[PDB]
């Protein structure tokens, strides 16, 4: 229960070597959903919850849209997931063995500490305030509508422009 | 209604911070006294039994600025049990 | 660097309140209310002294009048404080507003004996201006030298000296 | 290159969170909001050069204090001769550390 | 004791689902002059449990046209995620208590939309590709509605948990005080269980079966079950968010019955809703929300904004 | 087009370089270049042809690589030091990192590969818009860590940049590679001398953007896209011929136009930091680029190509040529060398 | 912390590789900065939650809008892609060499 | 914990129904039997053709509006700020643009589903 | 005016949907702006205690501020008492 972090980080590692492989967009879209929820979940264990729910329902509804496209366009004959070609395959376990291999040596070399076997969950939350109320994430994000007045009209003006922009883009 | 109803809610709310504040600087006392108990135990168990390496000091921090730093919950939590190490880190958040 | 200094167990020790945290929220506000100068008193050394090392007489005073205040009500009126810290216990959250009734009832015995009163709806959370006989800590954080800044250059702006002096311009 | 329209105005678009120690939300801290606070007045007017060399002291307080590089080597360090001295049987640890302690609040 | 209690939320849920099947073929048959089922069972109380014997005996058959990962893994995700979804409600006390319910509640929700999709997919036929299109179109429509909505009522509202909700509507429901949010958000979770008048998932008469076309007995089963949990799910979420019940420190027991019949109100009217309209078409739907809806929820935002300013009325944290 | 969406997109165009250059924040630098490269999108995908669909899907692709990489610059720097801007002791991996994205925005090689391309089959005002607004924001990145560069890696990409370039115009035929190339050149000399000079690289920047807004509107007076088309320019505009040539000199870095006072400054700095190597390349490698500007001189002035029929009538037709605006930079960018004490800064 | 932050960096020089290195298909391309993006997003989060930078929160939010903005106008210029081929092909889109 | 041991049950719980579902019937499969469906008929198509969805401009702007959702979700911590103004002025700006952006994407046709 | 009356009209007959979320927008707006208890909302957010008040050292040469928490001195809440 201490690795727990370390595992959800291993997966995060998978999703993103699979979504590196690059299999048809269906599957990307699967591996890119999996990562988001793993993420979602490496920072609700790290704090607080706003930001991983956040990002896991942007991510559902970006991949959603991505599905609908590579289902219209971004589709071929006979997709393939990962096994039309071997060398696929052969080179996802070989990511894997390259990373147990690297996890390995920086356990060994142990000198610096960016890894280390035993000291693994012993430093995951650094300081917490035992005692207090409203410390947890979206308080910030809340403190983007009266602190950063900036950031929220600076995210605002992307999106309006945005919508301006894929309208010309694709006004054909 | 809502209105009436949301005042009152912020009255409650009021009260149930002042009773809280009220009670803040005992916690925070028992608090203090305890970190420092963790503390001491650590120092001490570091100090007469576990260390015997010649070069090496027992109470040296990593810190030149000679004030009060701290502690982490790794660093106060990290000769103890796992268990209480786990429930330290992920108490409040499990906790659902 | 330095050794780090911390007391002993035997100045930690201290005869610890072993109340429970609803019993707490029950008696909160006489408790804020009666010693509130012992409480602001450690909370200012607290704050202005970072380090708990040297506030551990004031922690120390702070479990003693909490200990003097559940001594004076256990001895005086001990089961209607008691049905309400239980009836505080019951709920989920410990909200004062399910069991005002035994409230009434702790808020009349504490006035009848003793003479307490309840603070205000926004009493017990403004400033105090706790008076005290400790040094104002002179130097808090351990800071350094603040070394000093450059050597500003002061005069007056006469003109640049035979122009530009950029190549062969004259001006 | 740096214009500088926001001193020139007076106005704050973004330099109330450039760094940790500085206006948290409701009143919190940033955990080393002390030693950032120390390094900042350490290396405020004489910038650059100067503030690499003679506030290097405050730096690696700060630097330590946000990634505890060497308080996780002394604990891996101590970890690992509490470790080695089990294997040799010279250790029992004390009753608090392994098990069963007495609980103060 | 923990896992007892996970068996009595499960359990519970799972036998009311398949009497919802019941009632809903007895609802729409007396609504359409004739009986429901009343042979199988004393009063016809066996034929969910004959239907679902028969279904669990019957073959899968896994077709060749077919990503045979995919087209198994859709089907659990629904159902556990069905299930998930029924977590964290409170009848007055929840489950499991979680601080961003809601948040979760709408990101199980999308991934369910997911294992309609990938099953679609899947299933490598046209007709479940046209089932899974429409899903698309529909889930984009009630997806911002239904963030908006809840973005509103939550702001009358103070956190993002679920006792709040009940605390909140202690003394008066949240219908009369947001009664169009109440529209909108019935006609959005018909809309998220794909339910008439907009199904258009499983549309039987435009498409065969949509995205269950080549889902045989087993895994459609477990579609079934998803989806009619959802039902349940969504009159529940209903009627604790809008239809506040009555709620008693001393005995939750009334809480339970009272959220017990006004859950079956709303069931009930969702199949009544079944037996009253046609279908639209699945650009209609889109239209309606984007023209009519949105429009209307984020005016309606913005007043919920503004309220709790200008009456000085703004919930409290806790 | 639309003139609601017109003054929108101008003005994300506008605001995304002012918000990094204004910005202290390494993020809000960042969306600058967001807002910069987003904004610039449909103004390049505009006449719906394949070669802009592709410029447009080329440039999109690279710009968003390459803000990735800074932001990934920018989080391993939060992490490092909790600020959010590189003060003095990150990490040279880091900075690196934000050296080799920002070059890659910038196009210069060996990142320069989309350039020429993106440029291509673009019409000319997107082009001049690109080549001279899109390279400030990134330069403004690059001037405010004006220490704490690796000036090996500096040097390494300015004199690839600049003998890429050199190479690459001399061997283009189409006047947007060409105005490319030079494009690469120029962004190698600035970024030789950024971590000497800040003011170096400004005006080096300012000295190429008063000296290619002309060029580019030239070429948009007539339409001109090869040399072919302008070389049939004494039957089209006879007038332009002059400013034309000079201008191609004073971009070659011929004394006395202005444009040798970049690089002649840009040699002096280099001289007072003792990069004698790296100086005498720069220099021949811009005695190349001369080369393929007085070979486009010869063709367009000094000779006169055969024309056809139907230049008659466009004689008969009438022009017009924008005031305040071609002409003066045309007369700033070739007649102001004796004013270099006031252009240095 | 480290451990983790160490196979953020990972994922992130995965999702790098596969950007760089294409496959056919500007879909699995686009795939590849998003997921470039969520790990930036997790790395800027968990920093922030370590930090208890409760003031630089709203970067995350911010990565996330500006990203979503570019990953729209990623398949606004695949849709012109498809419109214009019918295949969505890299190396079928290669015409402005010369 | 608790939250994590209810997830795995439900997973678990399904995968036992589909396991059941898989290894308790006879099964007899042939080709016929599993072919594609098509409403009684050979597809002429491989299931897998280009789709050409017709309503893509509407997906992207879902994707925005998305976003905009995103960022208007924390505002029931906003409301418990200490200015409240520039609080309630910001949010008032942030659903006006989204609104114009609607109403302008509307007016100009973008909802519409060009076939 | 007639034109305008007329507009209107067609328009709640027609699309009374458009017109319903225009005038909530324009009610939402204005709303604030004339409510007497708009500043009720911000000073209540203000005198919520979600930090500890910090006690401040007597020097004897500030009256002002209390020296207890029954004292007459100090921002009482009777108007949120009251309200
Ligand atoms: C480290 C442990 C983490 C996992 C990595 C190692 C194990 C998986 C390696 C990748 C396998 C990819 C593969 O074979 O794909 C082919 C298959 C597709 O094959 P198929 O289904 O088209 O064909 C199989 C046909 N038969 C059975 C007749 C031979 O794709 C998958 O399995 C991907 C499905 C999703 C997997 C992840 C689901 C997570 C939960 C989602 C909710
Ligand atoms: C959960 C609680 C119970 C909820 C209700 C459940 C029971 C009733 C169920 C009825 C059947 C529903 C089945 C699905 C029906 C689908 C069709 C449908 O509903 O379409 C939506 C229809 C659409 O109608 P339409 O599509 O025909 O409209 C024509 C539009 N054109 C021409 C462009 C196509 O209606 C709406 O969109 C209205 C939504 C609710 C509006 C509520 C407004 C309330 C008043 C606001 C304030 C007014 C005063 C202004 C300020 C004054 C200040 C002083
Ligand atoms: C609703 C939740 C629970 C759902 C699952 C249902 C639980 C209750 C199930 C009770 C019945 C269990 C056995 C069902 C067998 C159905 C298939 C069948 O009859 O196969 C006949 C076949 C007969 O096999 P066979 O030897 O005749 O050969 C089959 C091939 N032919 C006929 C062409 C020669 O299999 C069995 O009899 C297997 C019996 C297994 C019993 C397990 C208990
Ligand atoms: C068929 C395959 C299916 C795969 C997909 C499974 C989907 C599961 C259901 C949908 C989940 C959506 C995301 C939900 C995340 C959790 C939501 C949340 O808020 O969690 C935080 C909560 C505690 O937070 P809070 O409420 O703030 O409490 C603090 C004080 N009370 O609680 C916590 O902190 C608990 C953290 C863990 C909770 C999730 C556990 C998931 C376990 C992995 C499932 C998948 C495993 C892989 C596949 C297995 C084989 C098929
Ligand atoms: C290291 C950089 C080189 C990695 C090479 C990977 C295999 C390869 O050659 O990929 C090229 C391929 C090009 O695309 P494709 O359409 O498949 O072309 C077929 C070529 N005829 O491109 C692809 O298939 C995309 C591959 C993306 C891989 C991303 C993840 C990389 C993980 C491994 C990192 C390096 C490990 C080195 C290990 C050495 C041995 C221990
Ligand atoms: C600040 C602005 C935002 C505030 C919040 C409100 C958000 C509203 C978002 C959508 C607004 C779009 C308005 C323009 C538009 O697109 O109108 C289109 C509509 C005709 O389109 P449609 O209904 O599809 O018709 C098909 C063929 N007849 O056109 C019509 O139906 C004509 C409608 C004319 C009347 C409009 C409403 C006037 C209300 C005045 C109230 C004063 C009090």
């Amino acid at each position: 229960m201490n690795n727990y972090i370390f595992v959800l980080s291993s997966l995060f590692l998978v999703g993103c070597l699979g979504l590196a492989l690059k299999p048809s967009p269906i599957y990307g879209g699967l591996g890119l959903i999996v990562s988001g929820f793993v993420g979602c979940l490496m920072v609700l264990g790290f704090g607080g919850s706003f930001l991983g729910l956040m990002v896991f329902l942007i991510y559902l509804g970006g991949m959603l849209v991505v599905f609908g496209y590579t289902t219209a366009m971004a589709t071929e004959e006979y997709p393939e997931t990962w096994g039309s070609n071997w060398l696929i395959l052969g080179f996802l376990v070989l990511g894997v063995i390259m990373e147990v291999f690297l996890i390995c040596v920086l356990n060994y070399y142990d000198e610096v500490g960016v890894i280390n076997l035993d000291g693994l969950g012993d430093w995951l939350m650094y300081e917490v305030d035992d005692v207090g109320v409203m410390l947890e994430g979206g308080i910030g994000v809340a403190a983007m509508y009266s602190c950063a007045t900036w950031m929220m009209v600076v995210a605002g003006w992307s999106l309006f422009a945005g919508i301006f922009i894929i309208i010309e883009i694709t006004r054909d | 209604r809502m209105m009436r109803w949301n005042q009152e809610r912020r009255r409650l709310l009021i009260e149930d911070l002042e009773a809280r504040i009220a009670l803040m600087p005992l916690f925070q006392a028992e608090k203090d006294r305890r970190t420092l108990q963790i503390l001491r135990e650590n120092l001490e168990e570091e100090a007469i039994i576990m260390k015997d390496v010649p070069n090496w000091k027992v109470g040296e921090s990593v810190f030149h600025t000679t004030r009060w730093v701290p502690p982490l919950i790794g660093e106060m939590y990290g000769l103890r049990t796992k268990e209480e190490m786990s429930n330290a880190n992920f108490g409040f958040t499990w906790y659902t | 660097p330095g050794i780090v200094e911390l007391p002993t167990l035997e100045e930690l020790k201290v005869e610890e309140v072993k109340v429970s945290s609803a019993v707490l929220k029950a008696a909160a506000h006489h408790y804020g209310a009666q010693c509130d100068k012992t409480n602001k008193e450690f909370m200012l050394c607290r704050w202005e002294e970072k380090d708990p090392r040297r506030c551990l007489k004031e922690g120390k005073l702070v479990n003693g009048c909490a200990l003097n205040f559940f001594r004076q009500i256990k001895s005086h009126c001990a089961e209607p404080f008691t049905e309400y810290w239980t009836c505080l216990d019951y709920s989920n959250m410990q909200l004062f507003r399910h069991c005002r009734q035994q409230q009434a009832k702790f808020d009349q015995c504490v006035l009848d004996k003793l003479g307490w009163v309840r603070p205000d709806l926004g009493q017990l959370s403004k400033v105090t201006k706790v008076k005290t006989d400790r040094p104002l800590p002179e130097n808090p954080y351990h800071s350094r030298a603040r070394p000093e800044p450059n050597p500003v250059i002061e005069g007056d702006l006469k003109p640049a000296k035979h122009g530009t002096r950029f190549f062969f311009w004259t001006v | 290159p740096f214009l500088d329209i926001q001193k020139k105005l007076g106005i704050s678009l973004d330099r109330h969170f450039m760094f940790l120690s500085a206006e948290q939300p409701y009143k919190n801290a940033a955990r080393c909001h002390a030693f950032e606070k120390e390094w900042i007045e350490c290396a405020h007017g004489i910038g650059g050069t100067r503030a690499k060399k003679e506030c290097k002291i405050e730096f690696d307080d700060f630097e330590e204090c946000l990634l505890r590089y060497k308080t996780m080597r002394r604990m891996h360090d101590i970890k690992k001769q509490r470790e080695k001295l089990m294997k040799e049987g010279k250790y029992t640890p004390p009753p608090h550390h392994s098990g069963r302690e007495e609980p103060r609040p | 004791m923990f896992f007892i209690n996970i068996l009595t939320l499960l359990v519970p849920i799972l036998i009311a689902m398949a009497f919802l099947t019941l009632v809903e073929r007895k609802i729409l048959g007396y609504m359409q002059l004739r009986k429901g089922p009343n042979i199988v069972g004393p009063y016809g109380i066996l034929q969910p449990f004959a239907d679902a014997m028969k279904l669990f005996m019957k073959e899968p058959m896994r077709p060749l046209t077919t990503s045979m990962s995919l087209f198994i893994i859709a089907p659990t995700l629904s159902l556990t995620l069905a299930l998930s979804l029924w977590v964290p409600l409170p009848m007055p006390h929840p489950l499991i208590n979680l601080n961003l319910g809601i948040l979760f509640i709408l990101a199980t929700s999308s991934l369910s939309v997911y294992s309609i999709l990938w099953s679609g997919w899947a299933s490598n036929s046209k007709y479940s590709l046209f089932g899974a299109l429409r899903a698309v179109a529909q889930t984009i429509s009630y997806e911002v509605t239904m963030a908006i909505i809840l973005l509103s009522v939550l702001l009358m509202n103070g956190s993002y948990s679920l006792q709040t909700l009940i605390t909140t509507q202690e003394h008066m429901w949240l219908l009369l005080p947001a009664w169009p949010m109440a529209m909108m958000w019935f006609i959005s979770t018909l809309a998220e269980t794909n339910r008439a008048p907009f199904d258009l998932t499983e549309g039987e008469s435009e498409l065969v079966s949509g995205f269950n076309v080549e889902y045989a007995a087993g895994p459609f089963a477990l579609f079934f079950m998803a989806e009619y949990t959802n039902i349940i799910l969504m009159n529940a979420l209903t009627t604790i968010i809008f239809l506040g019940p009555l709620y008693y420190i001393n005995l939750p027991e009334l809480y339970s019955t009272n959220f017990m019949m006004e859950a079956l109100l709303l069931s009930s009217t969702f199949l009544w809703i079944r037996a009253s309209y046609p279908r639209f078409r699945y650009d209609q739907l889109m239209h309606l929300l984007w023209k009519n809806f949105l429009p209307l929820t984020l005016a309606l935002c913005m007043w919920h904004i503004s309220l709790p300013i200008f009456t000085a009325g703004v919930p409290p944290y806790m | 087009m639309n003139p609601i969406t017109l003054a929108i997109i101008y003005f994300t165009i506008f605001l995304g370089p002012v918000i990094t250059m204004s910005s202290t924040n390494l993020m809000l630098m960042w969306v600058g270049l967001e807002f910069s490269l987003l904004a610039i999108i449909p103004m390049l995908i505009n006449k719906k042809n394949p070669r802009s669909t592709e410029a447009a899907t080329k440039y999109f692709v690279t710009q968003a690589t390459a803000s990735m990489i800074i932001l990934l610059a920018i989080v391993l720097n939060y992490k490092q030091l909790g600020t959010w801007m590189f003060q003095q002791q990150t990490n040279g991996l880091i900075l690196n990192m934000t050296l080799m994205a920002l070059s890659m925005k910038l196009g210069l090689a060996p990142f320069h590969f989309w350039l020429p391309e993106v440029t291509q089959g673009i019409p000319l005002h997107m082009g001049l818009i690109l080549l001279t607004w899109q390279k400030i924001a990134p330069l403004s990145i690059l001037i405010q860590i004006y220490p704490l560069l690796n000036s090996t890696i500096i040097l390494m990409l300015a004199i690839t940049s600049i003998f890429m370039g050199a190479w690459g115009g001399l061997n283009q035929t189409q006047m947007r590679k060409i105005m490319a190339y030079s494009s690469i050149a120029h962004m190698g000399w600035m970024l030789a001398i950024l971590p000497y000079n800040p003011s170096l690289t400004l005006l080096n920047l300012m000295i190429y953007i008063i000296l290619t807004a002309p060029m580019f509107m030239a070429l948009m007076l007539n339409n001109s896209m090869t040399i072919n088309s302008i070389s049939l320019l004494w039957n089209k505009t006879p007038a332009m011929l002059t400013m034309i040539s000079l201008m191609l000199l004073s971009l070659g870095g011929l004394p006395p136009l202005t444009g040798f006072l970049p690089k002649w400054i840009i040699i002096t700095e280099l001289m007072k930091n003792n990069c004698l190597i790296m100086a005498t390349l720069m220099a021949m490698m811009a005695l190349l680029n001369l080369f393929f500007y007085t070979r486009l001189i010869y063709s367009t002035s000094l000779t006169m190509f055969p024309t056809n029929n139907n230049s008659k009538m466009m004689t008969h037709q009438t022009k017009t040529k924008p005031n305040l605006m071609f002409s003066t930079l045309a007369i700033m960018s070739t007649m102001t060398l004796p004013l270099a004490p006031q252009l240095i800064t | 912390m480290p451990s983790t932050f160490f196979n953020l960096t990972m994922a992130f020089s995965l999702s790098l590789l596969g950007t760089l290195m294409f496959r056919s298909h500007l879909m699995s391309t686009l795939l590849c900065l998003e997921g470039m993006v969520l790990s930036l997003f997790i790395m800027t989060s968990v920093t922030s939650l370590n930090s208890n930078s409760m003031s630089s929160m709203p970067i995350p939010i911010t990565i996330l809008v500006f990203a979503a903005c570019e990953a729209a106008v990623g398949l606004a210029l695949l849709v012109k892609v498809s419109n214009t081929y019918g295949t969505d092909y890299v190396q079928n889109l290669n015409l402005l060499q010369c | 914990m608790n939250l994590y041991t209810v997830i795995f049950i439900n997973i678990l719980l399904s995968l036992t129904l589909i396991l059941v579902a898989f290894w308790l019937p006879q099964m007899n499969l042939y080709s016929e039997k599993a072919n594609p469906y098509e409403c009684g008929f050979d597809p002429t198509s491989s299931a897998r053709l280009p789709f050409s969805m017709k309503f893509f401009l509407v997906a992207i702007t879902f994707l925005l509006f998305d976003l905009e959702i995103a960022l208007l979700l924390p505002l029931p911590w906003a409301i418990q700020t200490i200015k409240t103004s520039t609080m309630m002025i910001m949010a008032f700006i942030l659903v006006t643009i989204l609104s114009l952006g609607l109403a302008y994407e509307w007016t100009q046709k973008g909802l519409e589903w060009t076939e | 005016a007639g034109r305008i009356s007329a507009f209107l009209k067609n328009a709640w007959a027609k699309e009374p949907v458009l017109v319903v979320s225009f005038s909530v927008w324009g009610l939402a707006i204005i709303m604030p702006m004339i409510s007497p208890y708009t500043k009720y909302a911000s000073m209540i957010n203000k005198a919520t205690p979600y930090n500890y008040p910090v006690p401040v050292r007597d020097d004897g040469n500030m009256p002002d501020v209390p020296s207890h928490p029954q004292d007459p001195l100090g921002p009482s809440l009777d108007w949120l008492k009251n309200l």
